[PDB]
């Protein structure tokens, strides 16, 4: 299964810095965007583990200058119910 | 007065392969041993680089002179012809083992995901293995220039990645890296705890 | 691929002016607005670089005169994941 | 020949959970065990570098608080004369 | 005289590097669209190369007029632009698509763990990805020069090699590829399958 | 340390030209906006060159690195993708527009009618257009080294003259005009007044 | 007869690390590795004189990272006695 | 076997610059007399040398051995000492005026208002002066290839165009010329009637 | 296809000299023995190659692959084991010693007191020993390129000169030598006369 | 501020031959007189260079601007017009005959029976005759870098040896020479004997 | 042409502890011993570098305690002729 990189922060903007500087640093896939309301919208990306690494420690060293980084995280081997149950790109 | 004295105890092979792509005389094969030697002034080592050569067995490579920066490296198999030349230099010197110079390191940056443009610039201004559009980039900058041949050996047998340029003269030795995201990672671990692991003068 | 202009402003009054001088202030083009929910909605503006680079400094100018903004940053060429996957006007 | 990853824990349940979390971290292959005598045992798998520095990482964040560890560390490539001389999962 | 017309419709990385690494002109980027037009003689193609310039939006990256013959590489990303540029080439000529001459394979050898002495001079004699000792080797020259990429461009694709050379101009294109004993051996099939699948004049 | 930071709003041709004779890496055309870096130290450059390459369009020639003189143009069509990338590289050095070095002019010797002996040296270590026996030759130091690229935009804007050479690295920068003598003059008056004209660090 | 070079380290880890640093340093022969109990594992790597020599001192340089370095030693002729009565490697 | 035998009265000042930038020998200066002998085989082109250097005092700019062919040139101020030298030259070679080879154009065509791609392309890989985009340019192959002079000179002598690259030695000798339109159509039709009204042997 | 296998026994100095200048490989030192075999098409040498390195233990100096000719050196001090890789090479190509081309001389001529405005142009366009003005030069062209080393060498063990340049891949292997008048008559005679000894097709 | 004015009255031939081997100019050739001006800084010389070319009938072989050292020769047969054409360019500087500083010896070395291994290093990076091996070598620098031509002249004046590398341009100015043992005994004493001999300020 | 390690003792009994000391201490071949007349006695071993050098350290370490040394010089690459012409053990 391939891995899992979160950035949520408090506002579009951040996230959307943390979305594009994660794509621009690494072989990812942008696969979309979770709004869970209250202003916090978290950027997904996905791939294999060393890349999605990199891909969310250059997301945080850019969202923190342009908004409120709240979340950043990696799940290198996510099991396959989290991909078969919540929308993070590896739905079948 | 001895810069560099460093002692590579086997040549991995894109190194020695490396050096046997831009070496002004006799090529090296991987699984030798090494030797290299950086003095100031420059000239004096055309006198002890023929020392060696009467002394042993050895074979050199590269031996580079600039009024500043001598160079010589020399290679053989058996490693103990090999440490009787390094001996036969520090006493055509006059100098001991630990007057070397301590090697720092100026500068290591990982360049992670390489846009295609630079890698254009990188790879025609270099000779080693070609940089891909995505691959992750290690550079260095030792002092003394010396020791970047060391960090390049080091860096290729912990990690598998892709030399991509080394320097062992001018006035501080580069050394350029490429591979995978956690290869970079291992090699950058491997260039870091090589070079501030050796006894000199600071 | 045209460059990326977002202005968040807590408060819809701050973005709707800010989205008033920004298309005003050069050739940009509004293209939408997102409500992440909480009070924060973010304006997107898109259009050639320099016409973006003042056109968000002149929101800025303008909307901190009137609510709370976030955030204001300017994304030169964003990678066609960004405008692929989230939605900021350019999705093919 | 695939990268290298060790946990040597002073205690069988310590190196249990060790394997456990290893290969439920990312994706490697838990080769096996070695019993050192005096209680130390070690746990072994083996995948690439990537795979095993988080695996690696994750066996010792969830190995401390089960039993004690001695020694965490991943060998990026182990020479042939390892795998053929030692017993490390790849005797050929 | 139409000697090589050859439609890329994909860059695989590492030759697009190597290309992009000894071109005279604008450097192409992995994933671009290529087209390879080799006539003779070969100062005309200077007049080739304009008549795609003034059509399409192509791009040129290889125009080498080489002592009898003369090589065009254009590419661009949309594909739709390369085939207009190639009509245009082939109407500025007056020929057909099936006029080239058809690729011949004169010496095709996969040569299994390469001696140390050999590599350091194969990959000092080179601009690419440096050959390894205990690697296997291919090797293959194609008459005319200009469908060894072709060769390149389909081995890279259908295997997983390290481009070590390619030659697309001059009186036979060669190409030196390196990589374990399995893939260089799909990347010799998919190579012999893919010159033998192109039609043309004997 | 900015040493040099300068933005030609225009190539004229012979300036683009030239610099896609010595271009390292992508090479640019002329009527687009180009823009100049040097700065201190050097390797330094080679992670703010990405900066800039994964902020905006814009595409490198020259990429320079001697530990003590970095160096990057980048050029695009759309000026303002040549601005942000500016911004960008001055926002990863977190410099700003007047930390720059304010340039000086060191030489500048008009020599008319330049006799042919002299104008096989200076042709033959030159790349540019070739100086005729009889013209006029301004030759120029500016420093920093980054500063003359801007003095040869600028002379071939104003008057009609061949640019025979311009070095922008290095510790002072190079310029060789050649032409008839009005206007060689009126060169010689843009450049002096192109550089003067630029507000920075004494 | 090949000269002998044994490197002591209580644990495994340390002795896997201490066995790749001495097979990669050198041209050496790693017969095998001793087990006396209580943790303490001793790597043997064999060859001649220049290389052993040379193999223990990365061996040493790199087995303190990682661990507890007992004993780094190097014989460089042992004794036929040794060899046909110890099992070092050579036994006939 | 003489292959080329070409006398020009006078060199015009590109064309003497060009030569001079790039001759292995002693550099001619504009308005001197040359004469260019071309033979086949290219090592005993060094007795003809000699034989000149035995009669007259002449003076030699390029004297080039290629793969296949020799090439020659002298030159002097006294058209009296380089016609002496040619008529040592034929009686050393004991042929006369018209053994020479005729020379035959295989490719004389206008490139009309070349666009940019192209002309950072054609001055990338040339060794005079760099032709500008929207510039006219006319490319000429020649057969022998020291006639191609002839065809650079007298193409200045009825025109004031920029010479960019022209090859004497090879299979194939070429020539590059840009300028305006008019002013080149004038130069290409000064060309080809100078090229046609030499006699020889077919 | 064989074009050139002629077999160096000793080399002289400055023949070892001039190719351990400009090869691209393990340089050899005067007095080894050497080996040149050159074969057409170019790209079948990087296969023959590896069969003496499968064989011997020689060592590889030059091994060029031209415009549509490949030519490899081989050397050791030990003649059995050059002449071993030399029958692996013939064993490989499965041709005989006479398969060979016979090599044909295209010009030789002696040059007699070279000025200098010809000799600055001689050793310009060189990568040898300096041409000085005053000396005699030989001229040689041997078809097949290789053959021009054995003409180099030859021409060297019976004479005192100075080698000035020899090209020895190319459709014309190619030679410069320079000296006093009597050493370049004895080197002409000993080169011409070791070409003419080699038997071919 | 003038660093070397010297005076070769005669150039011996392999001096001139290896001179012109490898200069950006026109070429001397043996019995002409020739004159080695070095100055600081670099770029005036291009001014100075006209200085001779304009007055005198002396013709120039090296041209070097190096913004530290720049250097210029001249060669002409007599040799009141090469002293002309130094006392215009030393009026050009305002400067004397003394101005100039005087040479200093920094190492001198005579290393005898270079090994085989050796000569390789030594002739790759060298341009005139081959050093054998088991012959002696005399490596020396002098200060200022111009003196080296002086001490190259008088010892092939001197003895019978074989100029290897002289190297005039740089911070020092080198010299190797080869042959046998007593020869290169000699060279070294006419060496030292023709640097020390020379006044100016220390 | 293998090295060479002399050590020259005034006295029999301190060479013979010098040739005890040198062929225990590394793979050497004492070949023989040269008696130069007056009580200098030189013995000879051979072999590769880092034998006879970490050789004749060890046998004039033990031959100090009980003769008068003379000399000790390790000679790593002897030339042929000197091999042929001398007794040092080499003579073909």
């Amino acid at each position: 299964a391939d891995a899992l990189g979160m950035i949520e922060v408090r506002g579009f903007v951040g996230m959307v810095e943390a979305a594009d500087a994660m794509v621009k640093a690494a072989k990812v896939e942008l696969i979309g965007y979770e709004k869970t309301g209250g202003g916090y919208v978290t950027a997904v990306v996905r791939g294999d583990v060393a890349a999605v690494k990199a891909a969310t420690e250059a997301g945080q060293r850019a969202a923190e200058r342009v908004g409120e980084v709240v979340a950043v995280h990696v799940i290198p081997r996510p099991h396959v119910n989290v991909d078969a149950a919540l929308p993070l790109g590896r739905t079948p | 007065t001895l810069r560099t004295y460093i002692f590579l105890d086997a040549l991995q092979p894109q190194l020695a392969t490396f050096i046997g792509k831009t070496a002004r005389g006799f090529l090296p094969v991987p699984g030798q041993a090494s030797l290299w030697v950086e003095i100031a002034p420059g000239i004096a080592i055309n006198r002890v680089t023929d020392a060696a050569l009467k002394a042993t067995k050895v074979q050199p490579a590269v031996q580079v002179v600039e009024r500043a920066y001598g160079l010589l490296e020399v290679h053989h198999f058996d490693q103990g012809e090999v440490l009787a030349a390094g001996s036969t230099i520090l006493d055509k010197l006059e100098v001991r083992e630990e007057g070397r110079l301590k090697p720092q390191v100026m500068t290591h940056q990982i360049i992670r995901a390489v846009e295609a443009y630079q890698t254009q610039i990188i790879n025609r201004n270099s000779q080693g293995m070609m940089i891909l559009p995505g691959e992750s980039l290690f550079i260095l900058e030792t002092q003394p220039a010396g020791y970047a041949v060391l960090a390049a050996n080091e860096a290729e047998k912990a990690a598998n990645v892709h030399l991509v340029n080394v320097t062992p003269y001018g006035a501080f030795g580069r050394l350029y890296l490429a591979g995978s995201e956690a290869e970079i990672d291992a090699a950058a671990e491997a260039a870091e705890a090589a070079i501030r692991s050796v006894s000199g003068v600071a």
